[PDB]
């Protein structure tokens, strides 16, 4: 059983390298489009007032 | 599409402004269709009396 808690954690290893790859592309890519189309919409709203 | 649609509204609101008052907003004398319509009122009223 302790052999095999062992190969666990490696796969563990795996898995948290693909979460720091994920996270790392959300912050590079996704979050700045977001912000833009949150700029687009603020006029969007001041022209509705208009 | 907002900012046609405040351009548009302005329109709308002087055609509908027509029909009370002579002067049109900024102070010009109504010109089109509508004017056509009060000189064919005079016209008819005029050719009543004869």
């Amino acid at each position: 059983a302790t052999k095999a808690e062992y190969a666990l954690t490696k796969l563990k290893l795996s898995n948290e390298s693909v979460t720091y790859c994920t996270a790392q592309y959300n912050l590079s890519s996704m979050l700045p489009q977001q912000l833009l189309m949150l700029k687009n919409q603020t006029t969007q709203v001041a022209e509705q007032t208009k | 599409l907002t900012t046609e649609q405040i351009n548009m509204t302005k329109e709308q609101k002087e055609a509908q402004r027509a029909q009370t008052s002579d002067t049109r907003t900024d102070g010009t004398r109504v010109a089109g269709s509508v004017g056509k319509q009060k000189e064919l009122y005079d016209q008819q009223i005029t050719s009543y009396k004869r």
